[PDB]
């Protein structure tokens, strides 16, 4: 498996295309409530407010995370080899397979 | 010096036994008398 | 490079603020504005050819918003593609193995 | 005798191991421990050498290098045997000092080798240098040393130095070495490539009339030079820096 630092990272940029669905989404529900809002029905006007600040603030905090990444990018420079050992390992297992050949207790 | 040739030397060496020429000696002492014993000696190779 | 996409994310943000910003206005005073006074300017001259200007609003509006969301999306799954790819990172008991093995062998055939 | 064709470098300690790991992923073979020792001889300035042709300039005077290897043995000092020996030793020589001193070296006195300064002209892009090579194998007398050897010949000691590195051997006889030099004297040691590795690229040519030869090893050291192109930068050194005539004095470290 890979190592951690990867599996955070993917996990960090995952939670940023979920973030931009969700602002999709709400800019869904904004472009929405816009509608009945010009039709003359003020009982939902103080959702609109509410809606608003957090479309923005969703639309803020997703491009700064996403900025900290690209940042991280910056840093993380300087920081078939599997071939070199490869045939070893596979030396070692065939090995193994003879003393389960060599064993008549073990193949069973 | 460097560990890989090392290791390499190693397991290597590791399979002389098996990939080694066959050899065979056989020593005949025969019972003789007078404190003269002959010795046949006869080595078996497949060079 | 990384720079060139952090400019590139730069004008992505800003086009977003300033065309919604835009579509806000537009759909706010989407009621035409009639005022007697010099100062304010609001013309509706050609009557059909306001309503072409609405859509006219509504498709730019519409494209620039998907175009730049579907970007975005596209230049993160570039991040983490880069992510993936560019990141470069007892011998005795063998011979009595190799022996009962040899041994064996030779009984048998 | 060879031509050889290098390319040089240089490079900062902090990004030792970095490189190294790069290196690997491009060659596909680890690094491989090695170090040398050098003594300088010069022609002995007591004996007048009227033979040189001043009328013509046949010949000039020149200095021989011997090489030889020594065990790390004489390397290693009493809180390193724990650690293996592979390339990861090389992080802990940073110090001026070194086990190997002056008295030891005195108490060792090969392979004996000549050169000349490289061609001339501009249109060269790798240093083009001139070899010529032998071996001395063992000996006997009354006086067996390489001390006495070199008095027979007409040569005396002028200095010495210690080289520890690291080497690649890449595909068509490519060989890079990462080194570290340090020069001794019974003053002391003194590292001169202080906080940093000198890097040097190079191939041997086993003939100089041979022309497709050459070409194709050109074509791959340029290749190489380009393949490393934003992490480090090879150069040509000077060509005034690897003259090793007696009548002009610098070297080249």
């Amino acid at each position: 498996m890979q190592p951690p630092y990867i599996q955070e990272r993917l996990k960090s940029l995952n939670d940023i295309e979920t973030q931009l669905c969700s602002m999709l989404q709400e800019a869904s529900q904004v472009t929405f409530i816009f509608g009945e809002l010009k039709r003359g029905n003020e009982s939902v006007k103080p959702q609109f407010e509410n809606h608003v600040k957090q479309f923005y603030e969703r639309l803020d905090k997703s491009t700064t995370q996403l900025r900290k990444e690209i940042q991280l990018l910056d840093e993380n420079v300087g920081t078939n080899k599997k071939a070199l050992g490869q045939d070893t390992e596979k030396m070692e297992e065939q090995l193994d397979l003879l003393s389960a050949i060599l064993d008549p207790s073990k193949s069973k | 010096d460097d560990e890989n040739i090392t290791k390499l030397n190693k397991e290597i060496r590791a399979f002389d036994k098996l990939l080694n020429i066959p050899r065979r000696e056989l020593k005949i002492n025969l019972p003789l008398t007078e404190h003269k014993s002959p010795n046949l000696s006869l080595m078996l190779e497949s060079p | 490079m990384s720079n060139q996409a952090l400019y590139e994310k730069l004008e992505q943000t800003r086009t977003i603020l300033s065309v919604k910003l835009a579509e806000l206005i537009n759909m706010t005073t989407i009621a035409d504005r009639n005022d007697d006074d010099e100062g304010s300017f609001a013309q509706e001259n050609s009557e059909l050819a306001v309503a072409t200007t609405s859509v006219m609003m509504v498709n730019n509006q519409t494209m620039q918003l998907i175009k730049n969301v579907q970007d975005l999306l596209i230049l993160t799954r570039s991040i983490k593609e880069k992510w993936l790819l560019n990141q470069i990172p007892d011998e005795k008991q063998i011979e009595e193995l190799l022996d009962n093995c040899i041994e064996t062998f030779v009984a048998e055939k | 005798m060879v031509q050889q064709l290098s390319l040089f470098g240089s490079i900062g300690d902090d990004g030792y191991d970095l490189l190294i790991s790069t290196l690997t992923t491009i060659s596909g073979n680890p690094p491989l421990l090695y170090n040398s020792l050098c003594t300088v001889w010069k022609p002995n300035p007591s004996y007048d050498v009227e033979n040189v042709n001043s009328r013509n300039q046949l010949v000039e005077p020149n200095r021989i290098k011997l090489s030889k290897e020594v065990p790390f043995s004489y390397l290693i000092d009493e809180t390193m045997m724990d650690k293996p020996l592979n390339f990861r030793i090389l992080k802990s020589f940073t110090n001026d000092k070194i086990p190997l001193n002056y008295a030891m070296t005195r108490n060792i006195l090969w392979s004996l080798q000549i050169s000349d300064i490289p061609a001339a002209g501009n249109n060269r892009s790798v240093s083009m240098q001139t070899i010529a090579e032998t071996i001395i194998l063992s000996s006997a007398g009354k006086n067996s040393s390489v001390s006495s050897l070199m008095n027979g010949l007409g040569y005396v000691f002028e200095f010495q130095y210690l080289t520890i590195g690291v080497k690649f051997f890449m595909k068509h006889g490519l060989i890079l070495e990462l080194q570290k030099i340090w020069q001794i004297e019974e003053a002391g040691n003194s590292q001169i490539t202080s906080g940093g590795f000198l890097l040097k690229a190079y191939i041997n040519v086993s003939r100089g009339t041979d022309i497709d030869r050459i070409n194709y090893t050109e074509t791959a050291l340029m290749n190489l030079k380009k393949e490393l192109q934003g992490y480090i930068e090879l150069s040509v050194p000077d060509r005034q820096s690897m003259d090793s005539r007696v009548a002009h004095g610098n070297i080249l470290i």
